[PDB]
């Protein structure tokens, strides 16, 4: 049947903020059906805690809800919009749990509300890990022995049952949360604790060990008719044990003989037909013994997912389009293709004449106590995609689009290095994030492909591929650049070799390569994908670069072109609101008239969607690739501002190519970056600074920092040193030497240059103090403490800065404000990760009106000058991956480590403070008893924070020294031991539940140390804690909040600004 | 250095990598979709006389093995490849691509802009081409060879690719378990069905003993009048090669056929036989349907199946006859793809139902056959 009638209201679940594995995705996903409800006359309701989604751009649906995800929350949304069905299948593990909440909390029965895409049932069939198993017997489909546990006690059964290694799987849980692998009793014991508690069903599957087996994918989509489709098959690089999400990935399958693949689409559709899948997509999961074709199937997704993402880049089906499609009644015969032009229908099994390749980014740098070697519970931050004519092709590309500096298989070890071979062995057999390289070092140090599957388990259908590729640079090295004729030259870049990896072999600088390229007229050509192996034309203009014959760019002649550079992978520090950026960018742009042509490769983003761009270049994000496509497309600008490091970085390299770089210059980018290059203009300005030196030796930081004084902030990671004997400490384990500002308030100010106005975005004001990064501090739009008289100072500052660094389009400037005074911290002459909290809280789009400037038009002429205030308070909160990485200590401190971040909005900022924090999915309580332990320099104010707890009802607990601080406030609270004191110390208390909060501050890297254990605790057994004063404040203050009092959605909150 | 050449009629070039066999290879040049099902696809009759390009680059990941050919030899007259692996990774495998290629002597190429040509057939519609592979493949002769290349239109391979004299088939469907079954022995088989070998899929008849059938393969060429002597409890009308056209024998005898109350089920050749047979007529497509994710809908049920497609000829739906009532059309460009007789138990298949390589989705249209053999039999 044709679309469903019974229905009018949609209300779709939001995936929330992003996290180690569950991140962009669900932006795209959740975009993409509301796009497509949208555009089937629906009225769509939907809900995101994270403002930086385009899902959650007010033009995008109907009622938003910038609101925490919560069952009683969204509750109140339901109740308030009545809406006729709920799609919980596009919003994440989150969607699916809250979906099934919702129906256990009887909220759906209450309203009304059909379950559409998938039922209840279905998902829980899928999610319950016992009922899975049970469902594929009942099918005759295979899976690995195991046994269902509830308790420590049977796991500890089923262990016994299976033996080591065993793997831990939680129902209910993806992104391998709370599971693992247990090589003995210690470690079974960890995880399965770690995973009972994390699983919202409190239960688990042990299973016995495959690994080492093949990994495979299967992405797909059944209709109501019964119509049944694989979108995509994925072959997994790295085998069973490393989690597909963790795993180097490529479509299509490889290694399957045809008869081997059949059976497997066989399997796929009757696992869909069996969970009761009937109008949506599912991911399922399978393994595959390589020594005889043994099929064992592993899990169900009842959703889309970070695969299905992959899978629609990879093929160009949009698979949550057509699954929100079939969601309202449509069959897939009755829907069209999209990029075929809509000349054939959906209702077909993609065919590809090219290889995609994914590959996980990392961020271990950014933990260093935590475990770095891969396994079954996701460890990445994002992922990078590339597209070849081969795997070679593929794959190296993809390594160099992949942000971490490589150019393809750089070396890891010295071939000179007598433990080069041990250490490669080990990064072999135990896979970390480095493997792909280590591999590649294997073979240059005398490793054979037998060798090295035997250590890896890696398909040797991929290793000789590499194994060739090293061969190949070995030649390179010999021949050095006078060997690199045209024709071997082609042949190295159709195997995928970067200029820059040849220049290094060849000891030329990568220029030279890309000269002799020109020289030889070798060039890549474009092919574009069309989800049918060219059998069919197409409209769509999304392509991949190749060396080949045939070129499918044709570029247009006809228009004035925008190009829009994307950040590549994201990572910490580096992620969606980026994307969100470029992808206003290019939506603003286009609907001007420009003919907008977007660069990137992150398959989780929205930005790499072909709908969002008249041309998307699914490229790494590097100057040669750029140039590439700068030189066949002759776009009138380029916006290097929007995409985070990765293009910032490509700025000046691009202008010295004759690129037509449009807004603030790289020059005036390096202004702001170069530390020295500031120091002047700031001068310049006559503007507040925190001293500093550049010291080369140690005694001349000794010296130098008794000039500048302490405490200290030694930015070379960054570390805040407090003493003289801190500063050697340092220095032995470890330059800008900085005074650390103490005791002061942290602020960010998003601006707009168009060089006769400067436009306010933003003053925000943050909770946690300097020191805590900015991007891990919660944040106030409007400021909720600092003084009118302040803030209009840095407004005034802002404007003195853009001006003189010439800015044009946005910039974002950091503040630090200590006793009245203002410090300038540093400036951002692009769009930064604030953006989009800014353009949500104020309604401005701030990334449109930024572009529309870079382009020419000024905020005069788009009539947009004047900055706004809400009415509400808007706050943002920020959410930490510590969870996935508990050998790692909790702590805030100067550098960022969070991956996502929510939005409160309250008419008080108790309330959007409370909505915030709930939004970040914290176990604050409003009662119970509450933890104190804080440093000398807050003892002061603890009185304060102890009494406001008191007033609540909360019963306190505290340390010594607190204590003694406390006493003399008249406080008295329960002593409590320090771990060395005696017992019970606070860890026993913690670890039996004594506690509901926990308040804990310190200072100095000693007393860090030893204070680890409140902290890494309070994190295992979930209670809230804050580790900041100013954070146990605003804590204190949204006690006296009811974040569920009232939701209101992003169309109302935009009409009540005048 | 082992240079391969591949022309096309238009006299478009593709200069790439010796694979296979020296020697030349002139035939008509189509495309296949299919990203896995390679060495089938390459034994299969239905490709005689056509050089046979592979739209997915990696041809070769899994080697060979002999449950994965089709037929007692590789039809296609050449192979057309982006990439041949270094290796084959796949415990099935028995012989890599190259040197299975060169056992079967069959000129392949490699390394060529494969996506270039399939978009230029499916822009301008199927060529003849040639590939040259040997020390120094002169262009000129290519071109010469390949514009030389009579033409599939009007071609009758169904008598080339014939079986000389009549046999038996009793075996059954391959297993990961147990691999090809031994034949089974005739009492086991209930029915007894005469199949006229038009180049015969091998999957086709193990299929058909699956569900009870005992074969006898009979050449293109037998007379009605002898098959009906066999008693048949139905009759089976293969794929194959060429032009269904010119074959003047087939036609006369399945009208023979259709004057008895005996079931006949046509496949691909059989089912264009079927369709002339019946009035109808058939046309040469522009560069036809060779892929194993063509969607087909079944009319009558309204319900779509992937399946698997090889054919450069179809019947023409506006010139069917009364008595033959459409029942299956593409869903990728509204063609032709099943029909049956209004007034006998008559019916084909334009696709593939025993795929291999390729979906499963079409097994059934084997089930009615079956059906209308009972029912033939309960008479
Ligand atoms: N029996 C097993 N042996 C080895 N690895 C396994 C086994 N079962 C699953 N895995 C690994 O664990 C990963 C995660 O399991 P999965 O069922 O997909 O859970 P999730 O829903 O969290 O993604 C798989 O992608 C695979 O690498
Ligand atoms: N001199 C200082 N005094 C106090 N806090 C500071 C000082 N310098 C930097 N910080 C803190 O360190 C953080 C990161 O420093 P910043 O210069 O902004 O580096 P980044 O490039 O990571 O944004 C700031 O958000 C702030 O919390
Ligand atoms: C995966 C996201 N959560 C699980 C569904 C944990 C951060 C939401 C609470
Ligand atoms: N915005 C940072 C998160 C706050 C965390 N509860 C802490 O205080 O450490
Ligand atoms: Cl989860
Ligand atoms: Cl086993
Ligand atoms: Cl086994
Ligand atoms: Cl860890
Ligand atoms: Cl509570
Ligand atoms: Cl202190
Ligand atoms: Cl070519
Ligand atoms: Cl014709
Ligand atoms: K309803
Ligand atoms: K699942
Ligand atoms: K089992
Ligand atoms: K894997
Ligand atoms: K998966
Ligand atoms: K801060
Ligand atoms: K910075
Ligand atoms: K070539
Ligand atoms: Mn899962
Ligand atoms: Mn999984
Ligand atoms: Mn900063």
């Amino acid at each position: 049947m044709p679309k469903r009638t019974d229905i009018k209201s949609i209300l779709i679940l939001g995936a929330g903020p992003i996290v180690i594995g569950q991140a962009c995705e669900f932006d795209y996903s959740g975009a993409q059906a509301c796009k497509a409800l949208r555009e089937e006359g629906y009225r769509v309701i939907l809900v995101n805690s994270n403002p930086a989604t385009i899902m959650t751009d007010p033009e995008m649906a109907d009622a938003t809800y910038i609101e925490p995800i919560h069952w009683e929350v969204v509750r109140k949304i339901i109740e308030k919009e009545r809406p006729d069905a709920v799609l919980p299948t596009m919003g994440g593990q989150t969607a699916l749990n809250c979906a099934l909440e919702l129906e256990r909390q009887g909220v759906l029965e209450e309203f009304g509300v059909t379950m559409i895409g998938a039922t209840a049932d279905a998902i829980d069939k899928a999610e319950d890990r016992r009922r899975f198993d049970v469902a594929m017997k009942k099918i005759g489909l295979e899976t690995a022995r195991s046994g269902i546990a509830h308790t420590m006690e049977e796991a500890l059964a089923v262990a016994a049952d299976v033996g080591f290694p065993c793997i831990i799987r939680p129902s209910f849980t993806m992104g391998g949360s709370g599971g693992g692998i247990a090589y003995n009793r210690e470690e079974f014991e960890e995880i399965c604790a770690r995973g009972l508690d994390l699983s919202p069903t409190k239960e688990l599957l042990i299973d016995e060990s495959l690994i080492g087996w093949k990994e495979y994918e299967m992405e797909v989509v059944r209709d109501k008719n019964d119509n049944c489709i694989i979108v995509c098959s994925i072959e997994n690089f790295d085998a069973m044990g490393i989690h597909t999400g963790d795993s180097i990935t490529v479509a299509p399958a490889q290694t399957l003989t045809d008869k081997e693949y059949q059976i497997m689409r066989n399997a796929s559709m009757a696992v869909l037909r069996e969970i009761g899948v009937e109008t949506g997509g599912s991911n399922v999961q399978f393994a595959v013994n390589p020594k005889n074709g043994r099929l064992i199937v592993i899990e169900m997704n009842p959703r889309v997912s970070r695969s299905s993402a992959l899978a629609s880049k990879a093929t160009g089906f949009p698979i949550a389009k057509v699954a929100a499609k079939l969601a309202v009644g449509y069959t897939l015969d009755e829907l069209m293709n999209d990029i075929t032009g809509g000349r054939t229908p959906a209702s077909f099994e993609p065919s590809i004449d090219y290889v995609v390749t994914k590959i996980p980014r990392f961020n271990f740098e950014k933990f260093a106590g935590a475990n770095d070697r891969l396994t079954t519970q996701m460890k990445s931050v994002g992922e990078v995609m590339a597209i070849g004519r081969t795997q070679q092709e593929s794959l190296q590309k993809a390594l160099r689009g992949l942000e971490v500096g490589a150019t393809g298989f750089d070396p890891k070890v010295s071939l000179d290095d007598p433990e080069a071979l041990t250490k490669i062995r080990r990064e072999l057999k135990d896979a970390g994030a480095d493997r792909i390289w280590y591999i590649a070092d294997a073979f240059r140090a005398g490793l054979s492909v037998d060798g090295v599957f035997n250590l890896t388990n890696i398909d040797r259908w991929f290793l000789v591929q590499i194994e060739e590729l090293v061969r190949l640079e070995e030649k390179v090295a010999e021949v050095g650049i006078t060997g690199l004729n045209a024709d071997f030259l082609r042949q190295l870049k159709r195997k995928g070799f970067a200029d820059a990896r040849l220049a290094k072999l060849a000891g030329v600088r990568e220029a030279e390569i890309r000269k002799l390229r020109d020289q030889y007229d070798l060039h890549p050509v474009y092919k574009r994908v069309d989800t049918c192996a060219a059998e069919f034309a197409t409209d769509t203009a999304y392509m991949y670069s190749t060396y080949e014959e045939e070129c499918e760019a044709n570029p247009s002649t006809d228009r004035e072109k925008i190009m829009v550079l994307g950040g590549g992978p994201n990572r910490i520090g580096q992620g969606i609101e980026f994307d969100y950026c470029c992808v206003h960018a290019s939506l603003a742009l286009r609907e001007d008239g420009y003919e907008t042509i977007m660069v990137n490769c992150n398959p989780e983003t929205v930005s790499t969607d072909y709908d969002t761009s008249d041309r998307l270049y699914f490229e790494p994000v590097t100057l040669e690739d750029v140039l590439e496509i700068v030189r066949i497309e002759k776009p009138k600008g380029v916006i290097v501002q929007y995409g985070g490091q990765t293009p910032l970085k490509l700025a000046r390299a691009l202008e010295a190519a004759g690129v037509p770089v449009i807004g603030t210059s790289p020059d005036a980018i390096d202004r702001a970056e170069d530390r020295e290059r500031f120091q002047h203009a700031v001068e310049r300005l006559k503007l507040k600074q925190p001293a500093n030196a550049t010291v080369t030796a140690i005694e001349m930081a000794v010296e130098k920092a008794k000039e500048i004084g302490y405490p200290l902030v030694v930015r070379p990671a960054m570390e805040i040193v407090y003493d003289e004997a801190d500063l050697r400490r340092y220095f032995q384990t470890a330059v800008l030497l900085d005074h650390f500002l103490d005791d002061a308030v942290e602020v960010d100010v998003d601006a707009i240059c168009d060089g006769e106005m400067v436009l306010i975005g933003g003053i925000m004001e943050h909770i946690e103090q300097a020191g805590v990064h900015s991007g891990d501090s919660a944040c106030s739009l409007p400021a909720y403490t600092l003084s009118q008289e302040i803030q209009d100072v840095m407004r005034q500052q802002v404007q003195k800065l853009a001006f003189e660094l010439q800015v044009r389009g946005l910039m974002n400037v950091q503040f630090a404000v200590k006793n009245n005074e203002v410090y300038l911290i540093e400036v951002n002459p692009r769009a930064a990760r604030t953006v989009p909290f800014v353009s949500k809280a104020t309604g401005v789009p701030l990334a449109k009106v930024a572009a529309r400037v870079m382009a020419g038009k000024s905020l005069a002429e788009q009539g947009v000058t004047k900055e706004v205030i809400p009415p509400y308070y808007s706050v943002k909160e920020v959410v930490l991956p510590f969870n996935k990485f508990p050998g790692v200590d909790p702590l805030l401190g100067p550098e960022m480590r969070s991956t996502g971040e929510v939005m409160g909005v309250g008419r008080t900022f108790a309330e959007a403070f409370a909505k915030a924090q709930l939004g970040s999915n914290s176990t604050m309580k409003k009662h119970g008893r509450a933890l104190l332990s804080v440093r000398e320099g807050d003892k002061e104010r603890v009185v304060d924070l102890a009494a406001k707890l008191l007033k609540q009802g909360f019963e306190l607990d505290a340390t010594h020294g607190t204590a003694i601080v406390l006493g003399e406030a008249g406080i008295n609270p329960r002593l409590v031991n320090k771990v060395h004191e005696g017992r019970p110390h606070i860890q026993d208390r913690i670890k039996n539940g004594e506690y509901t909060y926990i308040i804990n501050t310190t200072s100095g890297r000693r007393a860090i140390e030893d204070s680890r254990v409140i902290r890494r605790s309070a994190l295992q057994y979930k209670v809230h804690y804050d580790t900041t004063l100013n954070g146990g404040f605003a804590t204190a203050m949204a006690l006296n909040a009811d974040a569920t009092e009232k939701v209101i959605s992003v169309q109302e909150m935009h009409a009540q600004i005048k | 250095i082992k240079s391969a050449l591949l022309v096309l009629e238009d006299g478009t070039q593709f200069h790439g990598r010796a694979i296979g066999a020296t020697g030349s290879a002139v035939g008509e040049v189509v495309f296949n979709t299919s990203m896995t099902g390679y060495q089938e696809i390459l034994t299969d009759p239905s490709y005689s006389r056509q050089i046979v390009t592979l739209t997915y680059p990696h041809i070769g990941n899994v080697g060979t093995n002999d449950a994965d050919e089709e037929s007692s030899q590789v039809h296609a007259q050449g192979l057309v490849i982006r990439d041949l692996p270094l290796i084959a990774s796949n415990f099935r495998n028995t012989e890599d691509l190259s040197s299975y290629l060169k056992r079967h002597n069959i000129v392949a190429i490699a390394d060529i802009d494969t996506r270039k040509l399939t978009r230029l057939l499916r822009e301008k519609g199927a060529q003849n081409g040639c590939i040259i592979a040997g020390d120094n493949p002169d262009a000129a002769l290519a071109l010469e060879k390949a514009r030389a290349f009579p033409g599939l239109n009007g071609m009758d391979l169904a008598k080339e690719v014939t079986t000389a004299e009549a046999y038996s088939w009793t075996q059954g469907s391959w297993t990961l378990t147990g691999g090809l079954p031994e034949a089974k022995k005739e009492d086991e088989l209930p029915f007894h069905v005469v199949a006229y070998d038009f180049g015969a899929k091998r999957n086709i008849l193990r299929m058909l003993v699956d569900r009870g059938c005992r074969l006898t393969i009979v050449p293109a060429q037998t007379s009605a009048e002898d098959v009906l002597k066999m008693n048949p409890d139905g009759i089976f009308l293969s794929n194959g090669p060429g032009d269904p056209a010119p074959c003047d024998y087939a036609i006369t005898a399945i009208q023979k056929f259709l004057e008895t109350d005996i079931p006949v089920f046509g496949i691909c050749l059989g089912h264009q036989l079927l369709a002339l047979a019946s009035g109808a007529k058939t046309v040469k497509m522009k560069f036809g349907h060779h892929g194993g994710n063509h969607p087909v809908k079944d009319v009558e049920k309204n319900v779509v199946m992937i399946t698997a497609q090889n054919h450069g000829f179809a019947v023409d739906e506006a010139t069917l006859p009364a008595n033959l009532r459409v029942t299956h059309k593409s869903l990728f460009d509204g063609t032709l793809q099943g029909i049956h007789r209004t007034d006998k138990p008559a019916f084909s298949f334009q696709g593939h139902p025993e795929a291999s390589p390729g979906p499963h989705d079409a097994a059934p249209l084997f089930d009615h056959f079956i059906e209308l053999i009972e029912q033939y039999r309960k008479t």
